[PDB]
């Protein structure tokens, strides 16, 4: 449900 | 958030959303209070009846945002966490007696018109305010009524309750550590926390210095908005020497 | 020390629509 947040946080 | 509306752009910058990292899910509000420290509920983190036991590289949190799930770039700043830390007498075998947490985030973040902390109350701050009838502010991205989600932050005013009020509503033990808010059923107004808006803030505006004074954190209640029950909150005066402690030593 | 002071309402003397609310009842 929620938008992917960028890649470098994760 | 029940029966609350929309929040203004910039109207509560020092909110936080405890965000899972995967599954990708929000996990809680909470609330910032300096540029590496962020305030939560204890019960956000660690509530064994239900298995959650977060550590520090389970979540993020995400600061500035006003959209429940948009990534709102360049307005929006996500944090790593260094380190939790949980109050050492948070009782989550019976009524959540002293549900804080603290947050310190892996680097500071930047201030914006998105991202500013709050005040957290002296003792005359809070014995000034802390009154039956006054009223706060909570905010959060929880649900909209007890049994969808919103598609903005969430806000509603609701006033402080007197104590005997509080404790006849629930047959849960209530403590000195909280305090409970909401309408009476006569008052006609309604509204309350829901599930989801757990360790966001419950704040004041001091008509003393014309500031926000964070006075409590969404704890818990028993539905939401039901008529004669109130949301209760934990006391953020009553364990600031505990908060002073943690930042102090680390 | 610039805490609970918000950049676009205290810090430009901008109300919100229902802070109002909350300062009629600090009675
Ligand atoms: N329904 C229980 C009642 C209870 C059980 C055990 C000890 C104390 C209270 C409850 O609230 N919770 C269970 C643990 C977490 C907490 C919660 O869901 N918090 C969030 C909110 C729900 C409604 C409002 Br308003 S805030
Ligand atoms: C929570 O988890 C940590 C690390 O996994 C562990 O050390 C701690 O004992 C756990 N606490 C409870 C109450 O289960
Ligand atoms: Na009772
Ligand atoms: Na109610």
């Amino acid at each position: 449900d929620f938008e992917e947040i960028p890649e470098e946080y994760l | 958030i029940v029966e609350g509306s929309d929040a203004e752009i910039g109207m509560s910058p020092w909110q936080v959303m405890l965000f899972r990292k995967s599954p990708q899910e929000l996990l809680c509000g909470a609330s910032l209070i300096s540029d590496r420290w962020v305030l939560t509920a204890a019960h956000c983190l660690l509530y064994p009846p239900w298995d959650k036991n977060f550590t520090e590289n389970d979540l993020l949190v995400r600061i500035g945002k006003h959209s429940r799930t948009r990534y709102e770039r360049n307005i929006e700043k996500i944090s790593m966490l260094e380190k939790i830390y949980i109050h050492p007498r948070y009782n989550w075998r019976e009524n959540l007696d002293r549900d804080i947490a603290l947050m310190k985030l892996k680097k500071p973040v930047a201030f914006s018109d998105y991202i500013h902390p709050v005040c957290l109350p002296d003792r005359e701050t809070a014995a000034s305010l802390l009154q039956a009838g006054y009223k706060g502010r909570v905010t959060g991205w929880g649900n909209l009524k007890e049994t969808g989600q919103p598609s903005v932050l969430q806000v509603v005013n609701l006033p402080i309750v007197e104590r005997p009020v509080c404790k006849d509503s629930t047959r849960i033990r209530i403590t000195d550590n909280m305090f409970c808010a909401g309408y009476k059923p006569d008052e006609g107004k309604r509204g309350d926390a829901c599930e989801g808006d757990s360790g966001g803030p419950f704040v004041m505006k001091s008509p003393f210095n014309n500031r926000w004074y964070q006075m409590g954190i969404v704890s818990w209640g028993e539905g939401c908005d039901r008529d004669g029950k109130y949301g209760f909150y934990t006391h953020v005066f009553r364990l600031k020497k505990w908060i002073q402690k943690v930042i102090d030593q680390f | 020390a610039d805490c609970g002071l918000r950049p676009l309402f205290e810090k430009k003397s901008l109300e919100d629509k229902t802070e109002r609310e909350l300062l009629e009842s600090y009675i």
